[PDB]
């Protein structure tokens, strides 16, 4: 997660680049808890 | 509709936070303030 999130360059939004995270443990508790996110908001789920 | 209402007593909770963390003061919110300083109850009754 820190690879996509920290990663050095986004691609430009029209050609938005889609990583596949697969075959992990993804621990989504330390997204929500970092206050360096302005928006981080879900639909047919919560963060909890 | 306050002015025609007889409440049995009222409650002025008062504190001082975060200028954009304003929006956590509300029932169901989740995130800093909600979860480790103050939350209100989800059957809250009350102006904010």
């Amino acid at each position: 997660f820190g690879e996509v999130f920290n990663a050095t360059r986004f691609a430009s939004v029209y050609a938005w680049n889609r990583k596949r995270i697969s075959n992990c443990v993804a621990d989504y508790s330390v997204l929500y808890n970092s206050a360096s996110f302005s928006t981080f908001k879900c639909y047919g789920v919560s963060p909890t | 509709k306050l002015n025609d209402l007889c409440f049995t007593n009222v409650y002025a909770d008062s504190f001082v936070i975060r200028g954009d963390e304003v929006r956590q003061i509300a029932p169901g919110q989740t995130g800093k303030i909600a979860d480790y300083n103050y939350k209100l109850p989800d059957d809250f009754t009350g102006c904010v």
